[PDB]
RNA sequence: AGCUUUGCGCAGUGGCAGUAUCGUAGCCAAUGAGGUCUAUCCGAGGCGCGAUUUGCUAAUUGAAAACUUCCCAAUAGCCGUGACGACUAGUCGGCACUGGCAAUUUUUGACAGUCUCGAGACUG
RNA sequence: AAGGUAAGUAU
């Protein structure tokens, strides 16, 4: 994940594993990145948009 | 008003390429 | 949207959202299960005393 | 109506102590909306045992509030359970809470569940009711008869309402024709459509000669709105 | 779809193990886990190309009694690494899926 | 022959089933278990220990609630125009399309609804 | 100085 922690705190530690466990930060990105796609995608009349992708 | 199916990336368990597909 | 086009709830995008990534959906008995709940919830968007009050108008 | 349940016949003597012993375990319960009543029919000393609070009985009630609930199936379980006993809606939501999907909603209005106890139609089915198994309570003729399901409890209702405030009253306003249109599949009788309306407006005129007396309005006065949510008792 | 299975089906008296190390599970650990006289069955669901196996295995018996002793003999008990779990085969072919389908009516 | 008394096991219903109950390979018995009753005494075990079958199925959480193939690149007529041959500048038969094919006689729909005894009537 | 090594999995 993307959190910096300063100082072994083990129960912050634990709590944040378990609140972004399984991959919670790159579901969480993909998710903006696929609304952001499809939002430009909606309007790509007025914003003169030929091609809206995304890197490898 | 209408919006397409949404597709997504298949990055975990995904050994075709180190990179996720586009 | 769903393959249906209704209205998902946030849960069941986050669901589609991770069966996506791990590339993978569901066992067969929860898809066995989420069909039936579809059913059961088309039948009740679709809608047994009429039967019991004919019934009881026998004596 | 969970009144019905815990309600017990007192006898009357002049020297001996009152016996109020339980009547039964029937809950007088309804649903305008499904087409159809639920009657479960309890026995009396189960209703009520010996030594057994007011608190004790609603405990009681309310497991078997929830057991109805659990035979029904979950789409035919009500949505909301619209219950004016609202101290009584407290551990019925708690019984709620074994099915989250239903909800439970307070009842401002109320429905006139006396009816029942006042007729004695109704009134022999209490007595018919101390059987421990549940019964069936099959809908009045006249909803059935009213064209609209919607007005079909209104004019239950009305003719209940009425029965409540006075219940001798009420079956000489009520039409003998109406009155004496009892089907095998309905407990009450059926209604003859707006000639009921015209026998209703007596049963009116009879909340509104209540009205008239005890209210400083007069029986004209008595609007027929406020009559109607009077009749569901819309009114705290 | 399976017609292996159909030949493992003479065995009434199957069990699913599960909770299987992909390397822990091997037919020497069935042959361990073989104490009953009667022939076992080492086949576990695994990858078509790597071989991993998902960690779900059915060994058939054609004792009963085998079944049952096996039941509480080898519960949380196993030779490898990871602990084996047993649970009461509930696997079902086609037919009787149609047989369901159409007796769920009542 | 009918009927009745009673118990066991089995069959059915009902009932209780965390002051509810068995198990004991332990331990003290109707010659007597064990009393604070009744100690010319009642008469049943006393009180430890070990604990509260099997099967059906739903529902919840989670990405996944475990029953023996993925994915990729693709796939399994007409009007005129230019040559060719035939019949008297015209016509016919076959070849490909360098342009078109939603404006009354054919292909971009004058169609739809309701009613009566295969047929008819009304409306938009 | 430190009191701040995630484990797991075969290479």
């Amino acid at each position: 994940t993307g959190i910096f922690m300063h100082g072994k705190i083990p129960t912050l530690k634990i709590s944040l594993i378990q609140i972004f466990r399984a991959h919670l930060w790159q579901k969480i990105h993909e998710s903006i990145v696929m609304d952001l796609c499809q939002v430009f995608d909606q309007e790509l009349d007025a914003l003169e948009i030929e091609t809206v992708q995304k890197e490898t | 008003n209408v919006s397409q199916k949404r597709k997504y990336r298949q990055y975990m368990n995904r050994k075709g390429g180190f990179n996720r597909p586009l | 949207v769903d393959e249906t086009g209704r209205k998902l709830t946030p849960k069941e995008a986050f669901r589609q959202l991770s069966h996506r990534f791990h590339g993978k959906g569901s066992g067969k008995m929860k898809t066995e299960r989420r069909m039936k709940k579809l059913d059961e919830e088309a039948l009740l968007k679709k809608m047994l005393g009429t039967v019991a009050l004919l019934q009881e108008k026998q004596k | 109506d969970d009144t019905n349940v815990y309600r017990v016949t007192i006898h009357k003597t002049f020297e001996g102590n009152l016996t109020t012993k339980p009547i039964n375990g029937a809950i007088f319960i309804f649903n305008p909306r499904t087409g159809q009543l639920f009657l479960k029919i309890i026995h009396t000393s189960v209703w009520a045992g010996q030594k057994r609070l007011g608190q004790l009985a609603k405990w009681k009630t309310a497991e078997e509030v929830a057991a109805l609930i659990r035979s029904l199936p979950v789409e035919e379980q009500p949505k909301q359970i619209i219950v004016t006993r609202k101290g009584m809606l407290d551990p019925l939501e708690v019984h709620l809470l074994d099915f989250p999907n239903i909800v439970i909603k307070g009842s401002e209005l109320q429905l006139p569940f006396q009816a029942c106890l006042k007729v004695e139609k109704f009134g022999d089915l209490i007595l018919k009711a101390t059987e421990p198994q549940m019964v069936l309570f099959n809908l009045y003729d006249d909803w059935l008869k009213t064209i609209s399901s919607y007005t079909a409890f209104s004019r239950l209702i009305l003719i209940l309402r009425a029965l409540h405030v006075n219940n001798d009253r009420a079956k000489v306003i009520l039409k003998p024709d109406k009155t004496t249109i009892t089907e095998p599949h309905h407990i009450w009788p059926t209604l003859t459509d707006e000639e009921w309306i015209k026998v209703e407006v007596q049963l009116k005129d009879l909340i509104l000669a209540d009205y008239g007396k005890k209210n400083n309005v007069n029986v004209a006065s008595l609007t027929q709105s406020e009559i109607r949510d009077i009749i569901l008792g819309m009114e705290i | 779809e399976d017609p292996s299975l159909l030949e493992w089906d003479a065995d009434d008296f199957r069990i699913f193990c599960g909770d299987l190390g992909n390397e822990v599970n091997d037919d020497i650990l069935a042959r361990a886990f073989s104490r009953f006289p009667s022939f076992l069955k080492a086949k576990v669901i695994r990858d078509k190309r790597t071989g991993k196996t998902k960690g779900y295995g059915f060994v058939s018996f054609k004792d009963p009694s085998d079944y049952v002793r096996a039941m509480r003999e080898m519960n949380g008990k196993y030779v490898g690494s990871r602990p084996i779990k047993l649970r009461k085969s509930m696997w079902k072919d086609r037919n009787l899926d149609v047989v369901r389908k159409k007796q769920k009516e009542k």
